[PDB]
């Protein structure tokens, strides 16, 4: 919010050169000056026979805003033979990526081509150039004896680059090993010391590089984007790389260790083709000293209000914790086809709030596709999801979209003003813009009145231009301001005072200032910093009883300050802005003395009553809790009376009671202040004597951890009166009840078997299921529905194994879904295997018991037992009465033996059900 | 007996006309002092006020054009009408809604356009077997469903630039195969070969000439071709009032958007027609592959149905790709399959098996609700879609048009459309807000006392600090002139507290959170119910302590949704048929079913039990799917009588049951083949003996 | 059976 859009720095390169495609700050150690680095990949060069070689220009901020090209090479194409170019620098896109650490500058040309040493080719290996202060070395790790598509030939190394704290260069490219992509890390010292101009392929010691993998990973494009940060215990920056086409185009983000190239963590997009990992960033947003991961997916399609897909874009915010497990949120774009996650730039810290901030750009968004950049401030809870500032660059599209954003660099202070600033390149219009951060001022106003309670009959002082005596109070307002960084030692505020703001409007004003004889007064102030508010003084008076009527409505003193901004430090001019969240005004109230008794002071008697409504709320659900409040004043008038309701933790305020006509409609608002959660309701100003109000308050309680027993609500009344200003605090609690609805269900597949079985041949020693009978499957499910969970439960299955020495249902195998272990009192599948109406229950038949131990079933969970058995055919027919109808009956019961909630009343939960398989003859 | 219209509609005709749509207004001057001038209609007739001076605009929706539907898709019909009505004039007073209806039918014998997009990259050299015949075979299939069929095609390889194209030897150009010693053809991004024509003879003699080309990288970027075949109407030759089918064939995966950056291409697809007289894609080298969103937009606008015909290896990919592009279906291209004949027919049949309503250019404050009648007066609420339709079927939709306040815009017209069809329902929208007495309101502030006021039709109001019948009071010192209507009772306090009241009309606000309005200033305009942490969930406006919801949102707290899309099961049926969709979440009602879409039902009647009713109504013309006439709809499965046996096959499940005739019927159904789920019923069920 | 890029 503190970025200056009034007068930024506009830099412009040659047309069609894609000036601004890449940007970074240049901060030399040998100079106090700082510069801008701007890439121009399509720019034309002085290099012989080279068309659009590309440039990296050094732009001076101090004077004239001039830009000069840095000369890395200036050499044309080298030769393999008489006429046999060894390299092709035409349209090599040099300057497509630019990174600068201290006095080091790294610029790459991803479209640079080779032919290698063997065949005659053109292979986009890519090349970079490292230049420190004088000497310039070429760095091309993808250029080597490993070639073509199978090798590093098409790598296009230098597509993305970054520096570490240890002076290691992180260089990826997408085209390695049939576009699997790879990352290559080398120490800067190695790159400089090992450079031989006569050696086209240089082996670097201590080179950290990924290597080819299975062809399944082809066309993943690893190294599309890169970022650095340390996500393990060590102090060395580790490697973060976007790989947008991976995971069958779902997209991924790889994190590799900084010491060795071993993998650490992974990320995966939830939507295909969204190009998850198009851009990546590493910063600590929550100030926890643990770096957090930002992942762009500009093509992500979310659901509109109508439910139809729309292209917006999404940024994945992943917060690192001490354990290594990430807490990830998601931030959706706004405009369609804006490509919201295209560029993510750490601003390290913009407003000096103590927490780092960040910038996300949607290059094709904004008004008429001119581009837009969003600024997101960081907080202790992580990133603030609401952008505090919008940057919309104004440039007209001519040849192509004037992409604004798509390249950004923050986290450097070029003005030395104490605040970091931001570069945003637009390569469509071939331009780069430097936005400078305004200083932030935190100002605390204050106001009070002497005396607050006005006695209309007390005339003691006045001199209103040769006139009578009037009742006069005093208005004292205090103003202090401080800040950080560069900003002057004295500021000019313009304060405005308004008397009786409640009714000054279209009606009579009941208070005027003494000397001014006016309801309003203006003052030009001047303050200092560090503290100790400078206070002015003014005296106002009250009209006599005759001039007006109403003695009730409070007199509201309204103070408002301006702070006309003139501060420069002569740098252009730069005006500081006040703290984002801060009140431009403060108000106090005065009251005319009415019915205060013989004591000439009001002493209220305040009482607060509350009833139970629901005596029990259930620990797993969201409970419609409604408190019936009785507030009464049995004493004198209470000025600015309020009902203070303290709701701890779980409870959140819904609203007042609209439906009931016997309950008050009183306006209430939820406040969070001084690390407290409260809801305050107006009891009236004043709250008159004998007043008795009745109003309900609806709340929703979820739970806090477990074993919490009851939950508290604290109620009291407060007012502005000097004596007896409060009611005695009355606390009311409601007990947490444990209620879990648990049912058991079952089925038989099939639920019936028709005899005779088709193609039935009996063998004394059955090898397979085919030789035994059809497959009868019983399924039992124990599901917890009711809000409360349970920690442990027992499940007993009674099965009809045999009837008179003859097998009925022969159990083959049984499977379990959910948190359950099971055991059979008999051995299942002992013979192994390969591939009129009479009920037979476990009572009349030999029983096979299956005992299961169940545990931790929550509200939305459940446990299932699948029993796969064969119908024994040999038993049926024979002398068994042959044609006849049997219903095979198995039963299952469950008992819940305990709950996770301790010291709460718990009733024993039990129930049972049965599953019947009816086997009968149809031709009977 | 005061009411809503009386209190809020005091000041002016406009403030009256928008309170509730039932409110009316009165001209006159005759003189109803007290007994408010607004009220409603016949109740305003307590005092006569009979002449047109009374203002009571009535919201209406009238059909401007409705043509009858069409039985056939031939030419001698006046035109082809698949949608009735066509034009509807909608007039709305503020905060009011009228509901209209629309019928949609897919007519039989509807003309079909088919444009083939072929992948000529070297990976497809093996797959060129299926491209032979075609337009002759294309006739032998589509002849059943259509006459006046029109076909044609075009080809794509990939972007003719590095590092897609082999540039390395000079002989690699014009001959992409030099290494490996063979003959390919020079690669091309996209080229239009044969425009849509009724000649299948020319078609076959064209495709035969087509040969394979070669590029370096596996993703072939056919999405460029899909874009150009869509946005270019004249080149392809698409016919309006015809079914548009774009069939896409390839050997491997594809280039998506942003892939072109490796080639040094940063310019996004503009979705224009870049195909010139040379019949090549010109911007192929100069601009990026199109995003799914863009090609979704353009496919919908041109009413073109995209069809993916792909090899068995990559078929799983494009299926998942198709889920992001609604209205598109995928099918398997292989030598063992129903191949190209059924595939196109089955696809077109699957495309015509669904009806959903598009909405174009809908105004902001306007909102639409949809009840859908699909199967014999069933009336499914909250749904714009119809599942499991044949060709020739007709469906109905009832639509409520709700407006919140008034835009004071002149006129705007929007469109209601079946997906992928030219036939449209166009709704012209007008808003009645300004009263008919707006004309001759007098030029200036006069006619009351002196000036500084205005004149409107009943009052003339007054300026800043006059505000009276005629100009009076207001900043004077007011004696207790009267208690008049400053409270809706005697002992009741001054107007809604809030800065009290003086001399009739109340002065109330300053205030805090913004304006306080009303007769008694009882309307909050800020204070309102909250769901979680937020007023009206942020999804609705707060008017006089009441939540007026934004479009697609409903409910007292405005936390309820009109979206059924999150309630849609993988099978395509709402809540898996096992439940009802409410507030964007399925509520399951069934014998113990659960899950988001109610897809999970571990204990349920299995298999045959559900398909028993299907074979009973279809094959035996019998109970309980016969009675509700849902048989031809709810059973889409293909049932075939098999002879006295079922061969032991691949994975399958046998089923058995007794019918009303006490006979034993045996049948089986295949699980997944093409997803067909074919039924096999054994002829000669087992019956008793005599 | 085994190949990569555009080829088979
Ligand atoms: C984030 O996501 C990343 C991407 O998904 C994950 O990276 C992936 O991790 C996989 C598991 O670590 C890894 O699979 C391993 O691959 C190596 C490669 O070595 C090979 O050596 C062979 C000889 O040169 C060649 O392949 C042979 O084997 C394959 C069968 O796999 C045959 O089909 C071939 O014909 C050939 O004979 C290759 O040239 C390659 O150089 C293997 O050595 C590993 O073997 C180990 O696992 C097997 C499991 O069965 C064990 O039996 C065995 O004893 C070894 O312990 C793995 O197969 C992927 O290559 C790798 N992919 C990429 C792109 O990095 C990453 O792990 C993940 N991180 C996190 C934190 O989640
Ligand atoms: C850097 O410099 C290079 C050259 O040193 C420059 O590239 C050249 O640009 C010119 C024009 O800007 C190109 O000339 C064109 O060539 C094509 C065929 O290749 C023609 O079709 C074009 O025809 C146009 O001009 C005609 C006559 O004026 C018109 O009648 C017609 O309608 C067209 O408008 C035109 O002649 C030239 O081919 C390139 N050279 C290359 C690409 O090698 C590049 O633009 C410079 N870049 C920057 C950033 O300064
Ligand atoms: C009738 O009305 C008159 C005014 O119209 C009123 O006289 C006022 O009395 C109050 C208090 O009785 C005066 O305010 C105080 O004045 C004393 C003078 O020594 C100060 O010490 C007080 O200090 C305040 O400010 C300090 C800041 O450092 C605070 O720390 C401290 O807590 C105090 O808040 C305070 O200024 C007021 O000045 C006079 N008014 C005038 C014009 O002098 C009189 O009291 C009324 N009659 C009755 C019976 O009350
Ligand atoms: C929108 O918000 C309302 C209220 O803010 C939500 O309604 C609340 O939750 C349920 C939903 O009907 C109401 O019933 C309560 O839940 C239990 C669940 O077992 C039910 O059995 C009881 O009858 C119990 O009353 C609840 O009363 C209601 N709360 C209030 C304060 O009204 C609603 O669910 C929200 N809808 C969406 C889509 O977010
Ligand atoms: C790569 O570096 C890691 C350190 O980041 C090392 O991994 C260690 O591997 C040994 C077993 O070989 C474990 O006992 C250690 O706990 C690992 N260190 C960790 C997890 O921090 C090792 O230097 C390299 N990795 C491997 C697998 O050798
Ligand atoms: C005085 O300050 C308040 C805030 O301290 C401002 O009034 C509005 O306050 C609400 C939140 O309480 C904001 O949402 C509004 O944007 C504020 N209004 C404006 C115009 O900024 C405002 O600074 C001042 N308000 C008055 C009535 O003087
Ligand atoms: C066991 O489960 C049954 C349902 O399976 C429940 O009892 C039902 O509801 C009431 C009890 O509140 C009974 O009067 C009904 O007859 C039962 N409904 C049925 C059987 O369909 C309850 O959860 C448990 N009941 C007992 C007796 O243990
Ligand atoms: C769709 O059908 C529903 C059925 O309830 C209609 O809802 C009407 O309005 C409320 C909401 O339930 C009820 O009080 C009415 O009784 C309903 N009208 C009936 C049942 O006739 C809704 O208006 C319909 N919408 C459309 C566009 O047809
Ligand atoms: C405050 O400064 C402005 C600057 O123009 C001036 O006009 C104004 O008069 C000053 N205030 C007073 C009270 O003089
Ligand atoms: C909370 O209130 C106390 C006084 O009740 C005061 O110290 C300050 O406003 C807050 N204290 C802290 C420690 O935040
Ligand atoms: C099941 O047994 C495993 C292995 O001992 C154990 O870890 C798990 O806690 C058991 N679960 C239950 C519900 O008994
Ligand atoms: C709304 O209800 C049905 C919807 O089909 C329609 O027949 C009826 O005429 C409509 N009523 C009004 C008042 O618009
Ligand atoms: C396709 O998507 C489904 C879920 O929608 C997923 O389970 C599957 O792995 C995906 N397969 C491919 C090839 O994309
Ligand atoms: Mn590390
Ligand atoms: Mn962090
Ligand atoms: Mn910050
Ligand atoms: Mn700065
Ligand atoms: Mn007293
Ligand atoms: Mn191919
Ligand atoms: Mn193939
Ligand atoms: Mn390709």
């Amino acid at each position: 919010f503190n970025l200056d859009v009034d007068s930024p720095a506009e830099y412009s390169g040659p047309e069609g050169s894609y000036f601004g495609f890449a940007v970074d700050f240049f901060v030399p150690s040998a100079s106090s000056r700082m510069f801008l680095l701007v890439g121009a990949p399509k720019a034309n060069t002085t290099q012989p026979g080279i068309v659009e070689g590309g440039q990296v220009l050094k732009c001076d901020w101090s004077s004239t805003r001039r830009c000069q090209p840095i000369e890395f090479d200036a050499t044309g194409n080298r030769d393999y033979a008489k006429d046999d170019p060894l390299e092709f620098k035409s349209h090599q896109w040099f300057g497509a990526s630019v990174r600068s650490k201290q006095d080091k500058i790294l610029a790459c040309a991803p479209l640079y081509h080779w032919r290698t040493e063997m065949k005659q080719e053109r292979e986009p290996v890519g090349t970079c150039f490292l230049q420190d202060g004088t000497k310039t070395v070429e760095y091309a790790p993808c250029r080597s004896q490993d070639i073509d598509a199978d090798g590093q030939g098409f790598c296009q190394g230098g597509f993305s680059i970054d520096f570490t704290k240890a002076d290691r260069v992180l260089l990826g490219g997408p085209g390695s090993f049939y576009w699997q992509g790879q990352l290559i890390s080398d120490q800067v010292a190695e790159i400089v010391s090992k450079y031989d101009p006569n050696v086209y392929s240089i082996k670097y010691n201590n080179q950290l590089a990924t290597r080819t993998a299975q062809a399944i990973f082809d066309d993943s494009y690893l190294g599309y984007s890169v970022a650095v940060g340390d996500f393990n215990g060590d102090g060395i920056d580790d490697f973060v790389s976007g790989v947008p086409r991976a995971a069958r185009t779902l997209g991924m983000v790889y994190i590799y260790d900084g010491k060795n190239m071993s993998s650490l963590y992974n990320f995966t997009g939830e939507q295909m083709a969204a190009y998850f990992g198009f851009s990546v960033a590493a910063t600590d947003i929550n100030g926890d000293d643990y770096a957090d991961v930002f992942i762009g997916a500009p093509l992500f399609m979310d659901r509109g209000s109508d439910g139809k897909l729309q292209e917006v874009g999404q940024v994945s915010v992943s917060l690192q914790r001490a354990s290594g497990d990430f807490q990830t949120t998601k931030l959706n774009g706004f405009e369609v086809f804006a490509r919201f996650g295209s560029a993510i730039a750490p601003l390290g810290d913009l407003d000096q709030d103590g927490f780092n901030d960040i910038a996300i750009a949607a290059p094709y968004g904004g008004e008429d596709k001119k581009g837009i950049v969003y600024i997101f401030n960081g907080r202790s809870t992580g990133l603030n999801a609401v952008p505090s500032q919008i940057l919309e660059g104004q440039w007209a599209a001519r040849s192509m979209p004037p992409s604004f954003g798509y390249s950004m660099k923050g986290a450097t202070d070029i003005d030395k003003n104490g605040y970091p600033d931001l570069i945003v390149g637009a390569f469509g219009v071939d331009r780069a813009i430097l936005y400078r951060a305004r200083p932030v001022i935190t100002v605390n106003a204050g106001l009070e009145v002497y005396p607050s309670i006005l006695n209309q009959d007390n005339k003691t002082c006045s001199l209103p231009g040769t006139a009578l005596k009037v009742s006069c109070f005093n208005v004292r307002f205090c103003l202090k301001a401080d800040g950080k960084g560069v900003l002057p030692r004295k500021l000019n505020f313009q304060v405005e005072l308004l008397l009786d703001k409640l009714k000054q409007k279209g009606a009579i004003r009941r208070a005027l200032f003494l000397y001014s004889r006016s309801p309003s007064h203006s003052k030009n102030m001047t303050i200092s910093r560090g503290g100790l508010m400078q206070c002015e003084e003014l005296i106002a008076y009250l009209r006599d009883e005759s001039e007006f009527r109403d003695k009730l409505t409070p007199i509201t003193i309204f103070m408002e300050y301006r702070l006309d901004y003139r501060t420069a430090a002569d740098t252009t001019g730069l005006q500081p802005i006040l703290n984002q969240f801060t009140p431009a005004n403060i108000s106090r109230q005065a009251h005319i003395l009415l019915d205060c008794g013989e004591d000439n002071v009001c002493k209220p008697k305040l009482e607060v009553s509350v009833d139970s409504d629901q005596k029990k709320i259930y620990i797993g659900d969201d409970n419609p809790l409604t408190l019936i409040v009785k507030a009464q004043n049995q004493g004198e008038g209470a000025y600015e009376a309020e009902l203070i309701v303290s709701i701890p933790l779980q409870a959140d305020f819904i609203g007042v009671v609209r439906n009931n006509e016997a309950l008050a409609r009183l306006s209430c608002a939820f406040k969070t202040e001084n690390q407290t959660r409260q809801v305050v309701c107006d009891l009236g100003n004043p709250m008159k004597a004998g007043t008795q109000l009745l109003a309900g308050l609806r709340f929703s309680v979820h739970q806090q951890s477990e074993m919490d027993t009851s939950v508290k609500f604290d109620l009291q009344i407060q007012s502005s009166n000097l004596f007896d200003k409060v009611s005695p605090v009355v606390s009311h609690k409601v007990d947490l009840a444990v209620l879990a609805a648990v049912e058991i269900r079952g089925v038989s597949s099939p639920d019936h078997v028709f005899l005779p079985i088709p193609n039935w041949e009996h063998k004394e020693n059955p090898e397979t299921e085919e030789d035994v009978g059809p497959v009868v499957q019983h399924i039992y499910e124990l599901r917890n529905n009711g809000p409360s969970s349970f920690s442990k439960a027992m499940l007993h299955l009674q099965w009809p194994y045999k009837y008179n020495n003859n097998t009925l249902l022969y159990i083959l195998h049984y499977d379990i879904d959910g948190p359950m272990n099971c055991t059979s009192d008999m051995e299942i599948n002992p013979l192994r295997i390969k591939i009129d109406i009479h009920t037979l229950g476990c009572g009349v038949a030999q029983c096979l018991k299956i005992v299961c131990q169940v545990g931790r079933l929550d509200r939305g969970k459940s446990a299932i037992l699948y029993v796969k058995s064969l119908l024994w055919t040999e038993t049926f027919m024979n002398k068994e009465n042959q044609n006849h109808s049997y219903s095979l009956k198995s039963s299952a019961s469950f008992n819940v033996i305990e709950f996770p909630y301790k010291n709460l009343p718990i009733e024993d939960i039990t129930n049972s059900t049965l599953v019947t398989t009816n086997v009968t003859w149809g031709i009977q | 007996g005061p009411n809503i219209c009386t209190t809020r509609g005091v000041s002016s005709c406009q403030q009256c006309l928008a309170v509730s749509p039932m409110c009316a207004w009165c001209s006159d001057e005759a003189l109803p002092l007290g007994s408010p001038r607004c009220d409603l209609k016949e109740n305003l007739l307590k005092d006569n006020c009979a002449p047109e001076s009374i203002e009571f605009p009535v919201s209406e929706a009238r059909v401007l054009e409705d043509r009858p539907l069409s039985d056939k898709g031939s030419g001698d019909s006046s035109q082809v009408t698949q949608v009735s009505p066509q034009r509807i004039a909608l007039r709305l007073r503020p905060d009011d809604s009228k509901n209209f209806s629309i019928q949609v039918r897919q007519v039989e014998d509807y003309p079909v356009d088919i444009y083939y997009l072929m992948d000529l990259s070297y990976s497809m050299k093996d797959d060129l077997w299926s491209i032979q015949n075609l337009g002759t075979k294309l006739a032998t299939q589509m002849r059943k469903l259509t006459s006046n069929l029109r076909i044609g095609f075009g080809a794509f390889v990939d972007k003719p630039v590095s590092p897609y194209m082999y540039i390395s030897p000079p002989e690699a150009l014009e001959n992409p195969c030099y290494d490996m010693k063979t003959t390919c053809l020079p690669m091309f991004g996209y080229k239009h070969v044969l425009t849509l024509t009724d000649q299948v003879t020319r078609f076959n003699e064209e495709v035969k000439k087509q040969s394979v080309s070669r590029n370096r990288d596996a993703p072939e970027g056919g999405f460029d071709a899909i874009m150009q075949a869509t946005v270019c109407d004249e080149k392809i030759g698409w016919r309006n009032d015809a079914s548009h089918l774009l069939v896409f064939t390839t050997d491997a995966k594809t280039h998506i958007a942003l892939d072109g950056r490796l080639a040094g291409i940063v310019q996004p697809n503009d979705g224009q027609c870049h195909v010139g007289s040379d019949n090549h894609y010109s911007a192929s080298t100069t601009m990026d592959y199109p995003s799914l969103g863009l090609m979704t937009e353009k496919l919908s606008q041109k009413n073109i149905n995209l069809i993916f015909a792909v090899t068995e290896n990559v078929v799983n990919l494009y299926q998942n790709y198709s889920e992001l592009i609604p209205g598109t279906t995928v099918g398997v291209l292989s030598m063992d399959s129903s191949n190209v004949l059924q595939l196109i027919v089955d696809a077109y049949g699957k495309i015509r098996s669904k009806v959903e309503l598009e909405v174009r250019d809908l105004p902001e404050e306007l909102s639409l609700s949809f009840n859908a009648t699909c199967l014999n007066n069933e009336v499914i609420p909250g749904l714009k879609s119809c599942m499991g339709l044949k060709i020739g079927d007709t469906v109905s939709f009832s639509i409520e048009a709700k407006v919140r306040g008034c835009p004071q815009e002149k006129e705007k017209s929007f469109t209601i459309k079946p997906v992928g069809f030219k036939d449209s329902l166009i709704v012209q929208v007008t808003f009645d807000c300004d009263c008919a007495c707006q004309a001759q309101a007098e030029p200036n502030s006069h006619r009351c006392n002196n000036g500084n006021g205005t004149f409107e039709c009943g009052v003339c109001r007054c300026g800043p600090g006059w505000l009276g019948s005629q100009c009076e009071c207001s900043e004077e010192d007011y004696r207790p002139s009267q208690q008049d209507e400053c409270s809706p009772r005697e002992g009741q306090p001054v107007c809604s507290q809030r800065g009290e009241c003086l001399c009739g009309q109340c002065v109330c606000h300053s205030s805090d959170f913004g304006k306080i309005t009303g007769k008694y200033c009882e309307c909050d305009d800020f204070s309102c119910v909250r769901y979680k942490g937020e007023m009206c969930s942020g999804h609705g406006q707060c008017s006089c302590g009441d939540c007026l919801c934004d479009s697609d949102w409903t409910g007292y707290y405005c936390n309820c949704t009109t979206r059924t899309d999150t309630c849609m099961s993988s099978n395509g049926l709402l809540c898996s048929g096992r439940g009802k969709c409410e507030c964007g979440s399925c509520v399951c009602i069934q014998p113990g079913s659960y899950g988001d879409t109610c897809e999970k039902c571990p204990t349920c009647p299995d298999a045959c039990t559900f398909k028993k009713e299907c074979v009973e109504c279809k094959k035996f013309d019998r109970g309980a799917l016969h009675d509700e006439n849902t048989c031809n709809r709810y059973c889409r499965d293909e049932i075939e009588s098999v002879k006295e046996l079922k061969d032991t096959g691949k994975d399958a499940v046998n089923c058995t049951y007794k019918n009303e005739d006490d006979c034993v019927v045996r049948f089986q159904y295949y699980e997944d083949s093409s997803g067909k789920s074919i039924l096999y019923v054994v002829e000669e069920p087992e019956c008793p003996k005599g | 059976v085994i190949a990569r890029g555009d080829w088979n």
